[PDB]
């Protein structure tokens, strides 16, 4: 007898939902989460112009060894072991 | 007409061998067998989810007419063994409820005796001592 | 047009009854950040499915020390919707060498140098 | 040389233990199976 | 007090039971592999992964949640 | 057209055009065509260095 | 698919390991050829490892 026109959850009419209280309740519990990261962030240790140049040594390493990967890219060894070892397919008993 | 197929026969056997239980044609016939095997083994996959699901629920509706015997309901069961620290699973509880029920009652008067000391503390709400089985054992 | 927020800093001034509701000392504040993630980047804007990346938070309910930097502090405040942050005690002090194979972080946030699996 | 010493150590050469260099024979990509068969790229 | 006292009979008591033997077919709830098995004596259970264990092999299971 | 040790040669190689670069240069050692690769055109360097050596 | 395949109960063959253990496997067959490359790995597994085992 009760029809949505269209589909329920799009369009100028829609079918209409409701909160729920452990809804709320999950809200409520994610705001309380947040206000406390809220507070820890609002508490800094050091200033900008005390951290302007703390970790460049290690920045620069680390960006070094990426620099120094993708410079030792190169193909690999080839080897008389591993074609004479292709040789052993025809090695018979007797 | 050269190289044509010489083991379609065994292909059609794998397909129809995994097809043979099945009703109608889709036990013999190789087109509509396979379009039902590929079924069958998507199902299969996601019944090991739907089997997983299923017996943990059978597990709780076991404990929670257990616990209904002793007059205790299954939250309250549940949750002071986990604060009794007794951390018994569901499948162990749902086969102490089953086959050892001497066992079970000791369960469940644990966790109704552990839910009055919960209750007595929270109206007490001052600093009496803890109670007798509300102590947490602390490891270090 | 949705876009990026601008937070106020006021509500990144701490206040006294803040203080004594999440108990923390203004002076001597706490040095290393303890960021978990809570939620999941999807529905969410690029720059913060980026961040998260950034951070190293891309699995949930992992948790990551932070530094209690202005800058690491500003990601975390773009962030902040999708973290949870406490900050890290050590009631035993700083890991040393001898000590360092033997560590737990525990839900509290203090991470313990020595760790028995024994009874008090 | 140490080759020819392998040499005398390793099976007879024949017709039946020959391979090409590996990397110079690509293989061939064909339009069969679910990848590259459908509408073959 | 009281109550510490009638524990401490009932703990006694239970353990002259045990030091007497009326008992008999033990099962203990054990912790093992990720898994709670309640388990009796000459019982078999399926252990899904290598255990790195030689066959016919004694060893001592030991996180004993319950035993009765 | 090397014949021998041709890993003696790359050790050589490597401890000659570590100065000239800093790191270590990236070679290839191929023994069944008994040739040497270096990432980098170091063609005079090399050739003057054979020379010295009497190759 | 379980379905379509047999099952069985876990069990013994004769409530092995209560008094002692025995081993269940009695017999190992080895077929291999002298001038099978398909057989190479089985002929080294003679050669070496078969009498340790
Ligand atoms: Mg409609
Ligand atoms: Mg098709």
């Amino acid at each position: 007898r009760g029809r949505i026109p269209g589909r329920q959850w799009i369009g100028k009419h829609r079918r209409p939902r409701f909160v729920s209280l452990r809804a709320k309740q999950n809200m409520i519990r994610r705001l309380e989460i947040e206000a406390e990261n809220h507070y820890w962030l609002s508490m800094p240790y050091m200033t900008r112009e005390q951290e302007r140049g703390h970790a460049a040594v290690r920045r620069r390493e680390a960006f070094e060894a990426i620099k120094a990967a993708a410079t030792s890219k190169f193909p690999p060894h080839r080897f008389i072991a591993d074609q004479l070892d292709h040789l052993n397919v025809t090695k018979k008993w007797s | 007409l050269r190289n044509r197929v010489t083991d379609r026969y065994f292909r059609i056997q794998e397909v129809l061998k995994h097809a043979r239980h099945f009703r109608g044609r889709k036990n013999r016939c190789y087109r509509l067998a396979v379009r039902t095997v590929i079924r069958a083994f998507v199902k299969c996959t996601k019944a090991r989810y739907l089997k997983k699901k299923n017996m943990r629920t059978l597990w709780i509706n076991r404990i929670t007419a257990a616990s209904q015997e002793h007059g205790l309901k299954y939250p309250a069961l549940i949750g002071n063994l986990v604060k009794c620290q007794v951390e018994l699973n569901r499948k162990v509880l749902a086969d102490l409820a089953i086959y050892e029920p001497k066992t079970f009652k000791s369960l469940a008067a644990l966790a109704s005796r552990r839910r009055h000391e919960g209750f007595a503390a929270a109206l007490g709400d001052g600093k009496e001592p803890e109670g007798i089985f509300s102590r947490v054992v602390q490891y270090h | 047009k949705f876009t990026r927020s601008r937070i106020p800093e006021k509500v990144f001034q701490a206040s006294p009854e803040d203080h004594e509701k999440y108990g923390g000392d203004p002076q001597n504040p706490h040095k290393l950040h303890i960021v978990t993630r809570i939620k999941s980047t999807r529905r969410r804007p690029y720059w913060e499915k980026d961040i998260i990346k950034m951070l190293g938070l891309e699995k949930a309910h992992t948790p990551q020390v932070h530094k209690n930097i202005p800058s690491v502090n500003a990601k975390l405040k773009v962030v902040k919707h999708l973290i949870r942050i406490k900050p890290l005690k050590l009631p035993q002090g700083l890991p040393a060498e001898e000590n360092m194979s033997n560590t737990c972080l525990k839900s509290t946030g203090e991470l313990v140098v020595q760790w028995h699996l024994k009874p008090v | 040389a140490r080759a020819l010493d392998l040499l005398r150590g390793l099976p007879r050469v024949s017709l039946a233990n020959l391979k090409p260099n590996p990397g110079s024979k690509k293989p061939e990509r064909r339009p069969r199976g679910r990848r590259r068969g459908r509408k073959c790229g | 007090v009281e109550e510490t006292r009638h524990h401490a009979e009932v703990v006694k008591k239970v353990n002259e039971m045990i030091v007497t033997g009326q008992y008999g077919r033990l099962f203990a709830v054990v912790h093992f592999a990720s898994r709670q098995w309640k388990v009796t004596s000459e019982d078999l259970i399926l252990i899904g992964n290598e255990l790195d264990l030689a066959c016919g092999e004694r060893i001592r299971l030991e996180k004993v949640l319950l035993v009765g | 057209k090397v014949e021998g040790d041709i890993w003696a040669l790359q050790k050589d190689v490597e401890d000659f055009l570590s100065p000239l670069l800093g790191k270590t240069p990236v070679t290839q050692v191929n023994e069944v065509t008994g040739t040497l690769r270096i990432k980098g055109y170091f063609d005079q360097e090399l050739k003057a260095w054979l020379l010295e050596k009497g190759f | 698919t379980a379905r379509g395949t047999p099952s069985r109960f876990l069990a013994s063959v004769l409530h092995n390991g209560l008094g002692r253990y025995v081993q269940q496997l009695q017999r190992l067959s080895f077929s291999v050829s002298r001038d099978g490359a398909s057989s190479r790995g089985a002929r080294e597994f003679v050669e070496r490892e078969v009498i340790d085992f």
